[PDB]
């Protein structure tokens, strides 16, 4: 249902929105989508990532 | 000299190049807490981008930092700097050093004057 | 090597989408390497506060701004039993 109502109509056709942000990997810059997990078992410092300081969406 | 520098320097850790820092504040009556050497992003102070990119449980030149913000005589102190963002409204270099597991880096904040509170 | 299109126009995730073939569909669809060989990877970490983490997930060829998705190939495409099970893995239940 989301797919066919993301075309739009037959006589008026919709935009096509751009889901996620065009972020930087480390250029290797592709579109990416944010989940948030909360996860009570990790506790592991040991493991890179992309951004340093926590953003809102 | 920039702060940008300061970043880049602080982010790679070594205690090298902060040498020619402290007299240059004391050439322009400068101070770390300022919204000129933290970002205006956050608030974001060299001290807790130190403690940001520690390496292998310490970063090396949070004590010469510290130090550094010693022997400059800052109004407010270094330790005790806290974002102003309503994203950040009060978190300090201490919730870093928390937040990043490290024994040695809170326990280094804590002798040199963190409030815990 | 991902993106080398067959004869028919499809990816190895695409044409894991529309055979419906959910395991190699999975790995693919979230994988994560460490060190080098990171430019290959497709899930990785933005931050991690304690225990919260905020994944960043890649979508090339995965939403429907392009012409011929993962997800219209799941749903318009694939004939297989096991059609429902992939539109409930991440991260394609969130998006």
């Amino acid at each position: 249902s989301v797919l066919e109502m993301e075309n739009g109509y037959w006589w008026c056709r919709r935009k096509k929105h751009r889901e996620g942000r065009l972020l930087k990997v480390g250029p290797d810059e592709r579109w990416c989508f944010r989940v948030e997990e909360v996860n009570w078992a990790a506790w592991e410092k040991t493991l890179p990532t992309l951004s340093e300081d926590p953003s809102g969406p | 000299f920039d702060r940008d520098r300061l970043f880049s320097v602080v982010s790679r850790g070594v205690p090298e190049e902060l040498t020619g820092l402290l007299e240059y504040l004391r050439w322009n009556s400068k101070y770390l807490t300022d919204s000129a050497y933290t970002e205006g992003s956050t608030g974001k102070t060299c001290l807790m981008k130190a403690v940001l990119n520690l390496q292998d449980g310490v970063n090396a030149c949070i004590m010469p930092l510290l130090q550094i913000d010693k022997d400059s005589g800052n109004p407010k102190l270094l330790v005790n700097a806290q974002c102003t963002d309503e994203f950040y409204q009060g978190h300090s270099a201490l919730h870093i050093a928390i937040e990043k597991r490290s024994l040695q880096c809170v326990k280094l904040l804590v002798e040199n004057g963190a409030d815990v509170h | 090597l991902e993106e080398i299109s067959n004869h028919q126009g499809l990816t190895p995730l695409k044409l894991a989408a529309k055979e419906g073939k959910i395991e190699i569909f999975r790995h693919i669809l979230q994988r994560e390497f460490s060190g080098p060989y990171q430019p290959l990877s497709r899930k990785f970490t933005e931050w991690c506060y304690g225990p919260v983490r905020v994944s960043l997930y890649d979508l090339s060829s995965v939403d429907s701004w392009e012409k011929n998705s993962v997800l219209e190939i799941i749903a318009f495409h694939c004939k297989s039993p096991n059609r429902h099970r992939m539109v409930v893995l991440e991260p394609l239940n969130k998006l």
